[PDB]
């Protein structure tokens, strides 16, 4: 699961497990 | 297969690690969250709100709501001092203060704080105080005319019930530690009658004022530590 | 833009405090000082209200005060012995009902909201100890049993089949076991404090045990009968992760004596049972 | 003018000509559940108006040695028309409200009620173990409780003002909703607050959602003491709505 | 080689983890798959077929079909109890159904329930029976009119056999347990007479009635678990 | 699109449950409650059909009840015993019909379907009990043999050479080995139940041991003989993937007997034979 | 070109020393040769202004001579020991309060400087000694109690339950632990040097003990009394990265005494105390 | 999972190495810096900094 | 064996082995 | 965290911490 | 050595070592 | 550090560590 941003400053947001609750620490706001 | 460097660190489980782990329940689908009224984002929402200060917590009051008043009354000795606490986030009898109580969960604070005064006796009941802060590297003042050279505000007390003194960051460094420590003392506030307790009369000699305290704008916390105004001393038993 | 964001992420500046701005004296009939606490609300005023400030660009953030962060650390909410005294079969297992109530640490920052939703990330670290000398060939199962599942009753039982249940078997000498469970309760969020009972009557329950049964963990050691005993304690590491609280509330001020509840003792000397350390008198700083 | 205040709720309208604005609990005003967070199927019953009024309760007698006093809502109103029955009757109910708390006295009186609403106000007991308070106890009605008056007994609920009647202290009460009733400026307090809750709707029987708390922090005082100063408390219910209808339930 | 942090979680064996292994056939092909009737993808499938409630579950009658017929007569006192059952999903005697089978595999069901019931008695046997709902916080029904004041049919006999009596999902939570928990108790489904059995002269003076289960549009399980319903106490053996 | 299915996988929201839409009031002639049960169908009756319901937006899902999630979960199907007491050559290997009908848990899963087609995921947790103290370097040799293929008679059968068949070798102190196995049939799929024989005469075989024959698992230490004996106690563990299931039939309800066999035992006292709980009366709740 | 920049740091090229260009002879009144200290400049001359130089072209790069690299080196900060004599509750656990001051190689190198700010590498090499023989399992926990934070007492004091600090568990046979600190000064930098004062009395403290305070180090073996005693020497070692330094200084030239102080001690053959060897006179090379 | 092969030198740890590593206090942020005169960045601006040689340093 | 979507959030689906019954769990429907 | 370059020569610059204190030695200049 | 086909469904061939006798089992034909 | 090439048979030349003696054995020629 890759979120993958280009700025080149490439970004990649990978989720390693199929279940939510798996992935980290969740960004803020 | 790919060649790879295990490196140090590996195996050991920090407390503070971020790391992606299986779930135990696959498929499984929590319940849908619904609206519930007074969600909190960030710990700095109830920094912002007042509480009050346990000012008057002598070993008498202390289990008693009077440990929240300080008492003023007529008197007979000019610019007479009312209270005196330090100014530290942590120290008492800031520390069982909401803000007092989260700064203990952080090592390191800064910012400026509101402490605020409501008057509680009569609406007959006149009087002014000059509520001032001492800057750190000298002693608390021992006059008014001494605590006046420094911050201050001076409180007329009357239709509005409330007042606000703001103790403005002035530090050295750009943090100070919560727990008490020499360099980074934050000094001194102290409470001096300006004028006097007036009443008419038939009129109570006496009227309590409740004292708050709150986080400015610019008050914040960091570095995240477990408190040491809470223990446990034995097994939490069913 | 998710990349400026990212960045934000490292130097871990998302949420910045406002800067000081350069204020002037002011004669007025504006009082910003004066206000009502009556009302129940905190008066707004700031440092350049009451003195003559200077402008100051504040560099802090507060991302670190976050709910994520002040819950996203892991604690230990359970230390699992098993001593094997005299009898392998009896010792050898055992059971613990689920709840974050045991260790005061991790409990009071809950409870310092009235409900709250999250994930749970959950790490193992056992530890044997070898009573006799040898440790021999450790492997551990420990088994999640949601409510209603059969409970094993002995070292056995054909529950530990774990036909459905799921089980997490670890080997000693490898990495500490871990992991997640998503948000388990029936309602929308956990309650941290339940005013209420699970009937009417006199004898009707009260508090958060009434709502906050997340089941049963059994463990179990999976090797059988060795020489050499030991004694294995499993201490449980509970993580909150993608968290989200409600209604805030005072901290719990006196120590903890039981589980969900907020029942607590007191002395014939109260200030030594709170924080509050006496004054000698008002102006004794 | 600021001072004055005048809410109309069904066929009430209170007034005060001395008021410290108004507190809106958690800033959210009461709502009816919306399609998106219900759970329970039937179609919810409103009585509107007939519901939605102002009762008021058993007033109480404020003197120098009152260490306080607490009502729990719903249960305040088990007995209170319309509002009552309908809370028997249905498994599910769910309201907001509107609390006005009234306690005038003189321009030479003095003295400070804190007011407050607490969600979950989970009560403790002390020195009895894991015993916890009685059904019975924490049921009190309109007449709510008297802080240190009640004989004890085992699942008496604390009566410690100073620990919040559940080991937190005091001073904190504030970051709940609340104000105060401080003489010299005005005479009463007034706040709305809406349904919170962990589920959409609950049992009205067996869960009280908020508690009313009023303490007096600084003592009533006054060179006219004969005077006897009451407190009265008028609640009124807000986008009442009740779910699961069968007989009534009787208690006890 | 690639610089690698080997995290927590590594070489455990979580029953419910889902990774991919080396097979231990490679180049195998498969038999090649058929057209079977009857394939089943879900076990919600399961849930919406009626299956007989052993409502007549005496221990006298346990271990005969009779454990599944209720038994209507003429009746000389107005509107008589005929029977009264939890609507749990899985306490007895709704347990061994195909539904509260399934539903004793999981922790969490929710969802509205569909209650039918056949009438066995001659094409000349008349009779109105009310059915009722009784939803929680109160405890059954003590009289027909008490019943009545909840959710209900009245079931007029004749032609159609069947009447279904739907119990809809009202609870506070989104969820209830499956395993009998006095917070998440569902209620209670009674039903009465409501006129009489009647029967004109050289008809059997007794009749059987049938019941069954199965699940609304709504109805839904969650959290998978070991059932409580069926137990290994000993070696299975060749 | 397959990013937006792969959201609904980390979510579980494949399968939604509908909605449940408001109703009202009605007299007609059209009476949906009345059916009959003799035709073999459901009456597809909902809770708006019966009362006035309001509308509600549902959030449940049916991904967890999925056959491939049912079926999904890795349960014990085997505990092969190694004990070493008098005599290494004939105590350090032994072999086992391979079955999915020695463990109650998983059976009576896989048994509420007449058919069922499967890729099959083998975990193997083994534990070395040190009997005298030490265990020494215990290195295991698992070996898949089909039908037809050689069964190793000694540890050092030419067999265990492994020239054509899978072996799995595991050295102590390494993680758990772990296999996949291709549905292995030689019909479309396996028979959970079969009413047929291997034959027509009075000493025909009856049942699923016709058609289910999947070989032999033959294990051994591969470690020659040591000092200091050891018990070791081979956990296999079944997780079925890619599952295809058909005609659902009613679970089991009393204990089984023996492997390939609905047979069952019946007391004197039947109600103590099957889970249904003697009911006081038909009026006791 | 970061790609270019990229190559550079591969071969260590990024800081290229000037080339020595051809000079010729001069007769001038121009003599860059002379100068005067005394205005506390460095005279700038260059070998092309004193002889006849050839054209050299130079391959030299001054990379390692940066102060990331001078500082970013790996070095023993302390020896913490858990020494099991006769009391294993007292024994197996111990604190230290953290310093850069105790190991005088790491703290000459740092004190070259007067304030330095940089992240810290902190990597554990524990050892485990068996002194009667066998070591059991050990596991072992860092705490990270930063200032205020409670210091537990025992070894099962609540505090170890680190329900906020930051702890790391190991496992022996596992690597070796690492983890990274960020800057951790209340200031924008480290003080190497304080002429400064806590105070302004006859007793107030002088020093970098006045403003460096990092908290403490709590360890202990987690794991319970064993049979066996053993010795844990856990070395800490810290490396800086992503450093900045200000305002260098003269090295350490006699022995360091104490943490936090300039002091040191002479004998009374003070050329046994510096590193000067003593000539025998002036043209003696 | 991904098919790896753990090479020699895997483990151990190199005083000079230059990995990354988790780090122990998330969220936090660090001291603003602020211009400090007289800042380092190579050893070789202290080496052309003139300082007096001991030229007679005897035993006396 | 990879199967790469694209929104951005890029999907990689795996499949690690060369053999079928090696994938894990199958998607539903 | 990836800042990829071009040149073919393509750099990964990869930070694998979400804190700026994980990465290891800085850049000179 | 990385074999990459599109079709998305992406291959990876990779071969992780410098010699042919290093790779796996040989396609077929 | 990855050279790229591309012919599809793509061809990755990773130099994981930033010193040069550290990469593998040399190309010919
Ligand atoms: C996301 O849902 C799938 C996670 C896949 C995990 C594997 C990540 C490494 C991908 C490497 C691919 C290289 C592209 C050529
Ligand atoms: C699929 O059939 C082949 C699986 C290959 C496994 C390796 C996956 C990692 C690919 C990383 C490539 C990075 C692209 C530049
Ligand atoms: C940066 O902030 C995120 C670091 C992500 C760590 C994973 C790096 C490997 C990426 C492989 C992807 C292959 C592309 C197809
Ligand atoms: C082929 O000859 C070289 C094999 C290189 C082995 C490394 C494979 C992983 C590549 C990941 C790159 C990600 C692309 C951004
Ligand atoms: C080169 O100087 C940097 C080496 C970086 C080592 C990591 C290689 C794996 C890259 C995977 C990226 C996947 C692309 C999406
Ligand atoms: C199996 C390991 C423990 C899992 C704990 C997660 C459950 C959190 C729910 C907290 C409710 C409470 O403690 O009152
Ligand atoms: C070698 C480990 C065991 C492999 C089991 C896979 C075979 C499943 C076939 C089930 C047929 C049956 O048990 O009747
Ligand atoms: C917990 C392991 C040790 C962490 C050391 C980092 C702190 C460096 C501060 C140096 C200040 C000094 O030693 O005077
Ligand atoms: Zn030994």
């Amino acid at each position: 699961g890759a979120q993958v941003s280009r700025q080149s400053l490439n970004y990649f947001n990978i989720n390693y497990f199929k279940d939510a609750a798996s992935s980290g620490a969740s960004r803020l706001d | 297969g790919l060649p790879v460097y295990v490196t140090p660190g590996s195996g050991q489980f920090m407390t503070t690690d971020d790391m992606q782990s299986p779930c135990a329940l696959p498929w499984y689908h929590p319940t849908k969250e619904i609206f519930i009224p007074g969600e909190v984002k960030n710990l700095i929402e109830m920094c912002q709100v007042d509480t009050l200060i346990p000012i008057n917590s002598t070993q008498s009051n202390i289990g008693n709501v009077s440990m929240y008043t300080v008492t003023l009354s007529p008197q007979t000795k000019l610019a007479e001092e009312i209270f005196a606490i330090k100014v530290d986030i942590a120290s008492h009898p800031l520390a069982t203060t909401l803000i007092g109580e989260i700064a203990s969960y952080f090592t390191h604070w800064t910012g400026s704080l509101r402490f605020s005064f409501m008057f509680c006796g009569t609406a007959n009941t006149t009087l002014k105080v000059l509520l001032a802060y001492t800057p750190p590297g000298i002693g608390k003042p021992r006059s008014r005319k001494e605590a006046m050279l420094g911050t201050h505000v001076v409180w007329d007390v009357g239709l509005q019930s409330t007042v606000s003194l703001v103790v403005p960051w002035i530090s050295a460094s750009q943090y100070r530690f919560t727990t008490p420590d020499t360099y980074s003392s934050a000094g001194y506030i102290t409470c001096w009658y300006q004028t006097n307790f007036v009443v008419p009369p038939n009129t109570p000699n006496t009227a309590e004022m409740l004292c708050f305290v709150s986080g400015c704008k610019d008050f914040c916390l960091r570095m995240a530590r477990d408190t040491d105004l809470h223990k446990q001393t034995g097994p939490i038993t069913q | 833009n998710p990349v400026e964001r990212y960045v934000d992420e490292v130097l871990n500046e998302v949420l910045v405090v406002p800067n000081i701005n350069q204020s002037h004296p002011t004669t007025s009939n504006a009082a910003p000082v004066l206000d009502a606490a009556e009302t129940g609300h905190t008066n707004k005023i700031q440092p350049e209200d009451t003195i003559e400030t200077r402008y100051v660009q504040s560099s802090q953030t507060l991302d670190e005060m976050s709910v994520e962060s002040f819950l996203g650390r892991s604690g230990c909410i359970h230390e699992s012995v098993l001593d094997i005294v005299d009898n392998y079969n009896d010792q050898s297992f055992t059971k613990w009902n689920i709840n974050l109530q045991e260790m005061a640490q991790i409990r009071r920052k809950f409870e310092m909201f009235t409900y709250a939703r999250f994930d749970s990330e959950i790490t193992m670290v056992p530890s044997v100890a070898a009573k006799d000398g040898h440790i021999g060939h450790i492997v551990m199962q420990y088994m999640y049993v949601p409510p209603g599942a059969p409970i094993p009753t002995t070292r056995d039982d054909y529950a530990w089949q774990s036909g459905t249940n799921a089980s997490v078997f670890w080997q000693h000498g490898q990495p500490f076991p871990r992991f997640s469970l998503p948000f388990l309760s029936i309602a929308s969020a956990y309650y941290m404090f339940y005013d209420g009972y699970d009937g009417d009557t006199y004898k009707s329950r009260y508090g958060t045990v009434v709502t906050n049964d997340m089941g049963t963990l059994c463990s179990r050691i999976v090797t059988s009968e060795q020489l050499h005993k030991v004694k294995v304690v499993t201490r449980i590491y509970h993580k909150a992760k993608h968290t989200k609280a409600w209604c805030p509330r005072p901290p719990r001020a006196v120590q903890y004596s039981h589980t969900h509840t907020t029942n607590y003792k007191l002395s014939s000397e109260v200030h030594n049972d709170v924080a509050i350390r006496p004054r000698t008198n008002l102006t004794t700083v | 003018s600021d001072r004055i205040i005048q809410i109309t709720r069904g066929d009430s309208t209170i007034t005060s000509q001395d008021v410290a604005n108004a507190v809106v609990g958690y800033g959210v005003w009461p709502h009816y559940l919306t399609p998106q967070d219900a759970t329970a199927i039937d179609k919810p019953t409103q009585p509107d108006t007939s519901s939605n009024r102002f009762y008021t309760l058993d007033s109480k007698m404020w003197n120098s040695t009152s260490k306080g006093w607490w009502w729990k809502l719903p249960d305040a109103l088990k007995d209170m028309g319309i509002f009552g029955e309908n809370m028997f009757y249905h498994f599910l109910g769910r309201s907001g409200y509107t609390v006005h708390v009234q306690c005038n006295a003189s321009k030479f009186h003095q003295g400070t009620l804190l007011v407050v609403m607490i969600p979950e106000h989970q009560l403790a007991t002390v020195n009895k173990g894991n015993v916890n308070a009685g059904y019975k106890y924490t049921h009190p009605g309109e007449a709510g409780r008297e802080v240190g008056t009640q004989v004890e007994n085992e699942k008496q609920p604390s009566d410690d003002n100073w620990l919040n009647f559940d080991g937190t202290l005091l001073g904190n009460l504030l970051i709940f909703p609340h104000q105060f009733i401080n003489l010299r400026s005005n005479n009463s307090a007034t706040l709305i607050v809406p349904y919170v809750n962990a589920v959409p709707m609950d049992s009205m029987v067996r869960h009280n959602n908020w508690s009313l708390v009023i303490i007096p922090v600084c003592q009533l005082q006054s060179n006219n003491i004969s005077n006897i100063v009451p407190i009265t408390v008028s609640i009124s219910p807000m986008c009442a709505e009740f779910s699961g209808a069968r007989a009534k339930t009787v208690v006890q």
